[PDB]
């Protein structure tokens, strides 16, 4: 059959600098009659559909920037980014089509930026939910780098936790992050005192937010 | 201007059929193969099929992975593409996308539809509880909860508000879905004036507009 490889799985680099990617297959795409290889590169920002940027291995789609290069012939390829932006973070996938079609396995680009602590909110829960027996605490980790991240809760001072982290920002190359607490109201309502407490490498300073009930 | 767009997706049970479409405009749609693409939650995108042109008598041909199971047609009057998908199980859950494909010249596929999603479950449908988040900048929120299946979608201000957005990615957690998203705006413009954020689940056609209030 034709089996599509794809290197590395990922990676990061910096703006500005240079980014190389490779894509194999297990056999010649090479076609004899008009000597082009059938060859495809697409680009997927987070959340997008896939956009062509290349095809016969070579050929740039009108409208996609000179930074993005494609070359090789064969059973091997290469797409190069020159002087990558934060907006180039994507998965890239090869596709061949010279015998039906197969993508490739994919290659995340991550941006590398500066360290950036992160903006810590917390919210108590909105009284459309108490009146319903649950009670949700939320906090957000906004724009911070690199992505690794503590959060802890307390309540009344010691420490049902859902975490999710955004793709990267295509602008400003940050991650975010939401905890969030979920308790009843009988439960809710036997503590005063509601924390999270981040901690980045950004500072040996856990962030702390607070509420305190009995100030709402 | 060329435009594809799915319509069909949502959630079905295991071994049930379902019957995606794809309607294009802005190009010669009998000059063109079409392809169907699907994409699992976070995996790689994989071929499915196509249909050919008129010139090649609108033939069909199909990834092994899919062969005997899914059926590709095409209305010619209309420019519109369909996927027909029987004894549908849990990997055939994915992101599915109609792209143009050979003119019998070009390799490429040069267009994508927007991407339709199917979910294969038991799960009933279950539409969201959606809860504000409210405390130089402030940053207000709402949690979407308790919904079932993917996706649902989040604007700010019907769309006026689109710097200082982020959509959390949903979470599973006991059958259902929970997601949030933030805003962040000038202090001197809320509550000064409104942000609402406006919240839909097409599989239970919920739509919700709830006004951040301090
Ligand atoms: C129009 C015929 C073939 O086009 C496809 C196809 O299977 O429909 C689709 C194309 O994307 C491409 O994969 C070609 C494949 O390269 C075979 O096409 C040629 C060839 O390149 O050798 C081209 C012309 C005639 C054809 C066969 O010799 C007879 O149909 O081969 O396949
Ligand atoms: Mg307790
Ligand atoms: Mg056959
Ligand atoms: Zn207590
Ligand atoms: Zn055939």
């Amino acid at each position: 059959d034709i089996v599509m490889s794809q290197s590395p799985s990922s990676l990061a680099v910096s703006a500005g600098e240079k980014v190389t990617m490779s894509c194999k297959s297990s056999q010649s795409l090479l076609n004899s009659r008009t000597r082009k290889n059938y060859l495809a590169w697409y680009q997927q920002k987070p959340g997008q559909s896939p956009k062509l940027l290349i095809y016969w291995a070579s050929t740039r789609e009108s409208g996609v920037p000179d930074r993005f290069t494609g070359s090789g012939s064969g059973t091997d390829f290469t797409l190069t980014i020159t002087s990558v932006q934060a907006e180039d973070l994507a998965v890239y996938y090869c596709k061949q089509s010279y015998n039906l079609r197969t993508f490739g396995g994919g290659t995340k680009l991550e941006i590398k930026r500066a360290d950036a602590a992160p903006t810590v909110s917390i919210f108590p829960p909105s009284s459309e939910q108490l009146t319903s027996g649950g009670a949700s605490v939320v906090c957000f980790l906004n724009n911070f780098y690199p992505k690794d991240i503590n959060v802890k809760w307390k309540i009344d001072g010691s420490e049902g936790v859902l975490n999710s982290w955004t793709d990267q920002d295509s602008k400003d190359s940050t991650y975010s992050m939401s905890s969030t607490l979920t308790l009843t109201k009988d439960e809710y309502e036997r503590h005063n005192s509601y924390t999270c407490e981040a901690t980045h490498k950004t500072s040996t300073s856990p962030i702390v937010k607070s509420f305190n009930r009995n100030e709402c | 201007e060329v435009k594809l767009v799915e319509s069909g997706g949502g959630l079905v049970q295991s071994g049930g059929s379902l019957r995606l479409s794809c309607a294009t405009s802005g190009f010669t749609f009998t000059d063109y193969y079409m392809s169907w693409v699907r994409q699992p939650p976070g995996k790689a995108l994989e071929w499915l099929g196509f249909i050919r042109n008129k010139a090649n008598g609108y033939t069909t041909e199909y990834s092994p992975s899919v062969k005997g199971r899914f059926t590709i047609s095409r209305d010619n009057s209309q420019s519109i593409l369909y996927l027909q998908m029987n004894t549908l199980r849990a990997e055939d859950s994915a992101t599915y996308y109609c792209a143009r494909d050979h003119d019998g010249y070009y390799e490429r596929f040069s267009y994508w539809g927007q991407g339709t999603l199917v979910t294969v479950s038991a799960a009933k449908t279950t539409p969201p509880s959606v809860y504000p988040l409210a405390p130089s900048m402030v940053t207000l929120g709402c949690l979407v909860k308790g919904y079932f299946p993917e996706p649902v979608t989040v604007t700010w201000n019907s769309g006026s508000l689109s710097s200082g957005v982020h959509t959390f990615p949903a979470v599973l957690q006991s059958d259902l879905y929970t997601l949030s998203s933030s805003v962040t705006v000038p202090s001197s413009t809320w509550p000064s004036e409104t942000v609402t954020c406006n919240v839909a689940h097409p599989a239970s056609s919920t739509k919700v507009d709830k006004k951040i209030v301090p």
